[PDB]
């Protein structure tokens, strides 16, 4: 049913399933203890959970998947999904992470807590900026992302892969890119998917070593998504 | 599972 | 650049000629032997490294960095090649072939092997060739800085990719959509290749794998 | 110096 779309369907059904920026609950009117960043970044993270949760369904090709593999893809997926969506917001604020429109992390900030983290999450963001990356790629890219978590039902994400796939290649070209910029571009995006892989595994040990730590407060949700991961 | 739950609708 | 100065047929020859042999394991357990084997793999690797065109017109300081960042996945995806034809199987070396049963006696290995076994199988069934396989190790080096020459040589490479799909009779709609395959697996490389280094860490701090110094230094790096 | 910084210059 999911490879019965056309490329600007896929892309028009990628573009509906798109979850809302989120606010954080930080107070402008007070001081901010810097002990209570992680606090909130903890309670937006728990609250974003829920709005991607709703967007895996939307989707196309994620509903056809059992609901334990649909499990096993969040559960692999999720902090590389938040990873992107942060990088993708943090576009238009060069040198800052905007997890929230009312929450700005400066690198000066991480060292309070994450500096190696904040360094490659802006790296990331700033070459989605160098390369352009428009909204449509955006949502094909963290569609994919999705669907490329697990590791060890089976065709069926592959033939959603490569309709992901032909519709970034159709974007691509839509956009006026030659047959060699479109390969090259396509080529650079997922290459930028191996970073993003990489920054949610050194995320995931960070938020083991507060966890076990005892500094962030989190939710029957975020322990079990965390635990995932051994 | 909290997560089996959530993805139900 | 020589990367630049390449056709895509004098690429592909310059990586073929660049490969660095099958090793053997050796005596002087499991882990003493794979340490003394990697240990090994990782000299000929740095060879190798010094051999892939447009690697060389780094600094020695982008060198170290980009080896120091990928060398784990540069031995995962090697031997994940060479396992490709024993199903269930992980072809450490010629004299050394195990299953995932022998990852039990570890801990935290077994999972690895699962995952290194399934990525062997995606590359079997995707009928996986020599001339890609060494595209992507390169690539797997040029890429593992998560952190314009090189992004002009991963262009490079990303052409002759395609060029070789295009030599064996792939159409275009099927260039990209493979293209795209290889390029997510090399996720599925660097998430192994996190979690070895875990492992491997683990294991350094539990004191009970006594790692060469080259692999100390390699893994202090992460 | 570092093993591996020696191996590539040498
Ligand atoms: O949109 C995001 C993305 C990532 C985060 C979170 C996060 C996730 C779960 C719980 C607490 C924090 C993190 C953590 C900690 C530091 C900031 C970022 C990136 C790396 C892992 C939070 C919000
Ligand atoms: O070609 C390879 C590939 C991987 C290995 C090694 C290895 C690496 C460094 C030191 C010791 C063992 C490992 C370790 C242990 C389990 C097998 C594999 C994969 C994950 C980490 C060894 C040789």
């Amino acid at each position: 049913l999911a490879l019965s779309l056309t490329a600007d369907q896929m892309v028009s059904a990628l573009l509906d399933a798109e979850p809302p920026i989120l606010y954080s609950e930080y107070d402008p009117t007070r001081p901010f203890s810097e002990a209570s960043m992680m606090g909130l970044l903890t309670n937006l993270a728990d609250r974003e959970l829920v709005h991607m949760i709703n967007w895996a369904k939307r989707v196309p090709g994620f509903v056809d998947l059992t609901l334990h593999d649909q499990v096993h893809l969040l559960e692999c997926a999720w902090l590389e999904i938040l990873m992107i969506g942060l990088v993708w917001r943090s576009m238009e604020h060069p040198g800052k992470l905007l997890f929230a429109p009312n929450l700005l992390l400066d690198r000066n900030q991480g060292k309070c807590v994450m500096v190696e983290i904040f360094d490659m999450l802006l790296a990331t963001s700033s070459r989605f900026r160098m390369m352009n990356l428009q909204g449509e790629e955006f949502v094909c890219l963290k569609s994919i992302i999705l669907l490329n978590s697990g590791v060890y039902e089976k065709d069926h994400i592959h033939r959603v892969l490569d309709k992901i796939t032909d519709t970034l290649i159709h974007l691509m070209a839509k956009a006026g890119l030659t047959l060699q910029q479109q390969h090259q571009r396509l080529a650079q995006l997922l290459l930028i998917l191996s970073h993003i892989r990489h920054m949610s595994n050194k995320g995931m040990e960070h938020l083991y070593s507060m966890k076990c730590k005892n500094v962030v407060p989190l939710s029957d949700l975020l322990l079990e998504m965390l635990d995932a991961h051994r | 599972k909290i997560l089996h739950r959530l993805l139900q609708d």
